[PDB]
């Protein structure tokens, strides 16, 4: 039970050897496990049972073996499909349980990002709330955008959305929302957005003031 | 593979759902219908089994077939209609935490390894779900149906980078999904981006869209945003100007 | 609920043990594993190597729920000290009521002094029973028995077996060395009352098997403990004699983990499978 | 059924013991009907397989006093299955 | 070893039901049949009813039939009681105890109820609400002992505590109990004896408490004329 | 039906005497019965039953007797943990029943109460209602009266009372009534007086007091 696995995230290129592997707390009798495969929007599909036979219309690309507390998932060569979530389930035991994920991206060069802001619309000012959105796109991901409202950092009061991943750039992009009335609009005068990223040796502000 | 669900269904909170899985061979005689739970955002997780076969082999402690997750007793019930050919996941009493998605598997199980009686012979166990079909989705919120607000990003020289500009149209305060954008109407679409809906504050949905377009197409050629808010039938075409 | 069946006791600790007697109540689990801490396997003890004897009177005041205990003769026992009826069984259950004093039947409730009871054992066929099991006015379990047998063995921890152990003296046997319910070192006897004396053998399974004691008829729901995944190789199998059920059309009921003294259906030997435990294979 | 004495514990067995082996020959060995003898040789402990329930070899290719010797840890017939 | 826990301390009106429940722990066996007495202040104990435990069909007295129904359920190995039609004077404490066979024999085997019993619940059966309590000085008017107090009156509902200079003063401190007036409020007299000598030099003062309204009061109480 | 009663409603004794209790039921019965001792403020114990028993863990001072119709809890020596009051219980296959109860306390010398009257406060007056107080201390035993007398005028029916248990060192009671009368009532009399008669007292002693004193 308690099925565990690492890495969270993995960053390969096609054509390459990979590893994937998902610890048990307590080893499974007769290496009961068995792994399975969801592409995005799609129903996930079986891949292994037994930790080492593979199920019908499988490449030989994709194998795993072990036992005990170990296992692991090997691919031979990663290709444009084999990106996905992988989940191991353990089973046997009157007890079956599933691990958390593991997704698999593509490491590619790091990407510069384009900051991005748009006042609220006078109509939304009309309804009596002000939304602020900071729109961040073209990048390499995990970074972090920042909120000040004039000279204020603002904290629990922006909600933020992200994209998934790109087929032809591979790139991520985000649209931090941040809300508040449009009293509080008014209230202040100057709005910042400011981004913090890995590939940028400074950060990147962009603001606007009211009206 | 042979599963056919009901398509998406909106019900209000504390009420009795319902949701049937036919299967197209339309043979329930040696299949072992599973029930596997996934809200969006977080990993999978097993919900029940059930078993159209007699006592003969249910699972070791030889309880009834339809034996349930560990923590989905008598919050759901899982029941099969072998004369009809039919399945379901009978419901009662609809929380507004059980959005997601419900799937169908044929989990073929697994012989009894170890020691056991005469008696407790070919008492199988846990372990399979093979083949899996399509989906379906169940949302319930305290939130009634309504269309959709359509807002202009209105595109400006500050949001304009080099060439090609930052727009876009908002949409928000609508319920049940899906809501179709077809941004810029039949336009070509490069690097547009069409972030999924979030759920905000009040219980209310938004959604943005959001594309790059050169600077001079917009003097020279009109963005209108086409939206489709099907579950309400709302229907709407706002347009996007400087 | 007769009026030949001796009922005197005093619920002197309050634990409302006589309630049972009418209506069944749940029986407390978590003691178990407290009262039943001194219940040694039959691995760890001593070997016996010679001639074999019938015991004499062990008195040492054990616990009469191990199956390890070893009864004493015994007789005529006063009617003010049973509660309850008293189940002193021929290897099937059989009951014994209250008799006056030279054996004449009594309907007096138990409550004279007159009225006594009487264990006079002898082993069969020739005898009447084995041995005795009742519980007490103040709710204990008592036993009687024949004496044991004297293993021998080297050492303090001689054995002396008050049942059939196959195990530690390959010539001890029930009819020969037998005691009370315990047919093996893991099963007893099943009468209705047996979730009261033993208060939890309550997770038993239930068995279908009898036996021949000098060529008679016997049919027992021997009630034997298990549980799933215990190792049972083959230095972990108990003579229990008996004539088998005849399961299927080659297969014979056997105790969980044990086996039976019998030769084959044709030309074999003793054929036992490796992992359905009660399953003994007439010719394989 | 026999028995096997050892490590302070007594569990059946079906290899016969001595005092249940009589004659003896090169090749040829009979026994009591109840068991199935096998012997220690060259390092190698085969089960003596037995085509009568009182006559057993080791190799029916070719067939068809104190010169053996036996051994008690020897598992034969002992939990065959069908 | 056995301990029997009850609900708490409960109040309502008249007219309305209350439901009391009490758990056993720690006994040999799971379910034990649960009986259960009340007894009106100041009067001797009357048993309500209970599971009887030789058939578990509930027994109530001749004066309850109706009234009172008993219930339990064997997954806590609790036993409920639920009333009907409250009357002001069911105003008692209840107590729940078990029905234990103790003697046997003569064809038939009775019951008892045996030790030990629940700590007690208690019901306040009265139409008022929370009211404070209305303090007024019992001044003193002779020999070498006189004798004075604080009265409080108009309180509900129980208990009020009273501490004469902040418990500086116990002795000779009578302290009477409560009693239920005609307007269902409550009353009460305290009276302690204190040489006269010192009526006029030490400070006398009544602690009057009430917790269930939150009220402090402290009075100042002098000699009369 | 079966109706339990004890005889006398009280007793008194003290330390190391022999006393004697009985309960008597309307109905012969042959031996069930049962007696509780019950703490004041606590729960209640048993005793003994099929009215010879003991129960475990009750010293063997308790001995009842008796059968039929009467019985009894006779002590050889009473104790300080003694004082309390026996409940003589009947039971049988489907109903209990208690009886009124009997209660034991110690033996001490007559003494005589101390009579007080405190008139109404200015405050109740003011609300409407008067409630003369009427106060007895420090006497013994709990057997006393208290009457109630306005211009000379008899009283009955609107007045209530309380009483403290025993006092555990003086061995004396105390007690408190208060006659409930309107404000008009009040203020159409003179002369207010409470008339208490004793046993340690050779004759009735009247406290009064006049209006607005
Ligand atoms: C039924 O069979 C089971 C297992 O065969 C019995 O449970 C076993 O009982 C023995 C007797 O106490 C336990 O041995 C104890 O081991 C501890 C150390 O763990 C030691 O300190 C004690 O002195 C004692 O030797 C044994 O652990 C236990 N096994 C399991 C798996 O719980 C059971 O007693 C049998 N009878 C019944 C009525 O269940
Ligand atoms: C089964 O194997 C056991 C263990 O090898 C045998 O136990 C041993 O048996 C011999 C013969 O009886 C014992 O020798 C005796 O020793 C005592 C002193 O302890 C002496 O007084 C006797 O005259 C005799 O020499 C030996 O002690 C004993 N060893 C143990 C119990 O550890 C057993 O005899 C074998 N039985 C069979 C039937 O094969
Ligand atoms: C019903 O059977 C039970 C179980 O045997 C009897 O309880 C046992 O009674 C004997 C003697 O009456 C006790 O022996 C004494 O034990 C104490 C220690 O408690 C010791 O100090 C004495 O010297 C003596 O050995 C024995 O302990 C007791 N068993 C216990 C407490 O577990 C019971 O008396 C029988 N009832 C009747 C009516 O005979
Ligand atoms: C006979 O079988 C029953 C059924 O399994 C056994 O009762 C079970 O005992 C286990 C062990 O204590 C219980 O699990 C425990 O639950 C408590 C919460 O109640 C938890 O705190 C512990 O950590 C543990 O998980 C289980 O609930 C209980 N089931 C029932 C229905 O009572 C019983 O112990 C067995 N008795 C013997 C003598 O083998
Ligand atoms: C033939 O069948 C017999 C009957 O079970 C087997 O005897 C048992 O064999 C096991 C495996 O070696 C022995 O386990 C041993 O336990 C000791 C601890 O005492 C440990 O140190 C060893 O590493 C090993 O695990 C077991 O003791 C033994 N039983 C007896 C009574 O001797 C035998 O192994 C089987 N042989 C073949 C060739 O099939
Ligand atoms: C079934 O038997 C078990 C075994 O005793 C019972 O658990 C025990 O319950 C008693 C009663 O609640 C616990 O005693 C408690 O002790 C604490 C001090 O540690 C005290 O503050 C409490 O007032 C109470 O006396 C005892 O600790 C507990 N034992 C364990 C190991 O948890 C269980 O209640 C029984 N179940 C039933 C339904 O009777
Ligand atoms: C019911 O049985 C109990 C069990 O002991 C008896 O209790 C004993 O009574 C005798 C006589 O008074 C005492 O000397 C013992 O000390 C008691 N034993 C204990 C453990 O306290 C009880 O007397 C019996 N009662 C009846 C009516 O038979
Ligand atoms: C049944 O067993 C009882 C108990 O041992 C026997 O009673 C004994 O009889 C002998 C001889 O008559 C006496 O010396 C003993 O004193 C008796 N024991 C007791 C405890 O009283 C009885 O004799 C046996 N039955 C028969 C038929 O012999
Ligand atoms: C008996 O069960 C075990 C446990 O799985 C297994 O390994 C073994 O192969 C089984 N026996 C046979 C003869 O297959
Ligand atoms: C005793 O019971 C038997 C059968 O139950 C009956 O015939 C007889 O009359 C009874 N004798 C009594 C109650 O004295
Ligand atoms: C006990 O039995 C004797 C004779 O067996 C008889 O005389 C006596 O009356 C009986 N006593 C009781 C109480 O039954
Ligand atoms: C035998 O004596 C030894 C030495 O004191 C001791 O360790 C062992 O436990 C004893 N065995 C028995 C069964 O009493
Ligand atoms: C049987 O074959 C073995 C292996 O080749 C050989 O060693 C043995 O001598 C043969 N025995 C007979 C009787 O043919
Ligand atoms: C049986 O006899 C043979 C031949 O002498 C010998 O090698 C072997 O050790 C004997 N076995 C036993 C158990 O005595």
């Amino acid at each position: 039970l308690t099925l565990t696995q690492s890495p969270g995230t993995l960053s390969l290129s096609p054509g390459e050897r990979a590893t994937l592997s998902c610890r048990a707390s307590q080893s499974v009798s007769n290496n009961y496990l068995a792994w399975y495969q969801q592409k995005p929007g799609q129903a996930p599909r079986l891949l292994i049972y037994g930790a080492s036979s593979r199920a019908t219309g499988i490449p030989d690309r994709f194998s795993g073996s072990g036992s005990g507390t170990g296992f692991t998932l090997i691919i031979s060569r990663l290709e444009p499909e084999d990106f996905a979530v992988y989940y191991c389930q353990q089973y046997g035991s009157s007890s079956i349980t599933f691990g958390q994920g593991t997704r698999l991206e593509i490491k590619r060069t790091v990407a510069a990002p384009s900051v991005f802001i748009f006042p609220p619309s006078d109509e939304q000012l009309k309804s009596g709330t002000a939304s602020v959105v900071c729109l961040l796109n073209n990048f390499y991901r995990e970074a972090k955008v920042q909120w000040k409202v004039d000279n204020a950092l603002q904290s629990g009061n922006s909600q933020e959305s992200v994209t998934e991943q790109d087929s032809k750039d591979s790139t991520y992009s985000l649209s931090s929302t941040l809300t508040l009335s449009k009293a509080d609009y008014e209230k202040h005068k100057v709005y910042a957005c400011e981004v913090t990223h890995q590939g940028l040796s400074s950060p990147v502000t962009k603001s606007f003031n009211r009206g | 593979q042979l599963l056919e669900q009901s398509g998406p269904e909106v019900k209000k909170p504390g009420d009795s759902l319902r949701i049937s899985c036919k299967m197209s061979g339309d043979s329930l005689v040696t299949t072992w219908i599973g029930w596997v739970r996934q809200k969006p955002g977080q990993g999978l997780e097993w919900m029940g089994i059930i078993n159209p076969g007699d006592s003969s082999t249910n699972i070791y402690p030889g309880d009834s077939a339809t034996r349930y997750g560990p923590s989905f007793q008598g919050q759901v019930t899982i029941s099969i209609d072998k004369s009809t050919s039919t399945a379901y996941l009978q419901w009662n009493n609809v929380k507004a935490s059980d959005t997601g998605i419900y799937y169908c598997a044929r989990h073929v199980p697994v012989p009894i390894s170890g020691t056991f009686l005469w008696r407790e012979r070919e008492m199988h166990d846990f372990g399979y779900f093979d083949d899996w079909g399509q989906g379906t989705l169940v949302i319930v919120s305290s939130a009634s149906t309504k269309g959709p607000s359509v807002f202009p990003l209105a595109p400006s020289s500050k949001s304009t980078s080099g060439g090609t500009a930052a727009l876009g149209c908002l949409v928000k305060d609508y319920f049940p999904e899906p809501v179709t954008v077809s941004w810029n109407s039949g336009a070509l679409t490069s690097g547009v981006h069409t972030f999924p809906a979030v759920l905000q504050s009040s219980g209310l949905y938004s959604l943005s869209s959001v594309v790059t377009v050169p600077s001079s197409s917009l003097g020279t050629q009109t963005y209108i945003c086409n939206v489709n808010h099907k579950p309400s039938n709302t229907k709407v075409d706002k347009k996007v100007e400087p | 609920h007769i009026n030949r069946t001796a009922l005197n006791c005093n619920d002197s600790l309050h634990t409302g043990f006589l309630a049972a007697l009418f209506y069944t109540h749940k029986f407390n689990a978590s003691g178990c594993p407290e009262r039943m801490a001194h219940c040694r396997p039959i691995d760890e003890f001593a070997q016996g190597w010679g001639p074999i004897t019938y015991a004499e009177g062990h008195g040492s005041d054990q616990r009469p729920y191990c199956w390890h205990y070893a009864p004493r003769q015994c007789g005529t026992i006063p009617a003010s000290q049973v509660c309850g009826p008293v189940y002193c069984f021929t290897p099937s259950p059989v009951v014994v009521g209250t008799t006056d004093r030279f054996g004449a039947p009594t309907y007096t409730w138990g409550e004279n002094e007159t009225d006594v009871l009487i264990l006079n054992n002898t082993r069969p066929p020739q005898g009447n029973w084995f041995g005795c099991t009742w519980m007490n006015s103040t709710g204990f379990t008592k036993t009687c028995g024949g004496p044991p047998c004297n293993i021998g063995g080297v050492g303090n921890n001689t054995l002396t077996c008050p049942t059939d152990c196959f195990r530690k003296h390959p010539e001890a046997t029930y009819t020969k060395c037998g005691s009370g319910p315990w047919l093996t070192p893991r099963c007893l006897v099943d009468y209705p009352y047996r979730l009261w004396h033993y208060p939890c053998t309550v997770n038993f399974t239930i068995f279908k098997v009898r036996m021949y004691v000098g060529g008679v008829e016997h049919r027992l729901n021997a009630a034997c403990n298990w549980t799933r995944g215990e190792r049972c190789d083959l230095q972990d199998r108990d003579r229990s004699e008996l004539s088998p059920l005849l399961l299927s059309t080659t297969e014979w009921q056997i105790l969980p983990c044990s086996f039976t003294t019998l030769p084959a259906l044709s030309t074999g030997l003793i054929h036992l499978h490796q992992n359905i435990v009660d399953v003994q294979y007439l010719y394989g | 059924y026999e028995v096997r004495n050892a490590s302070g514990l007594y569990h059946v067995t079906n290899d016969c013991s001595n005092a249940s082996i009589v004659y003896e020959t090169t090749d040829m060995i009979m026994h009591t009907p109840g068991c199935v003898p096998c012997v220690r040789e060259d390092n190698s402990s085969r089960c003596w397989v037995a085509l009568t329930p009182t006559l057993a070899a080791r190799n029916a290719s070719v067939p068809t006093p104190r010169r053996h010797e036996t051994v008690q840890d020897c598992n034969c017939s002992i939990y065959p299955g069908h």
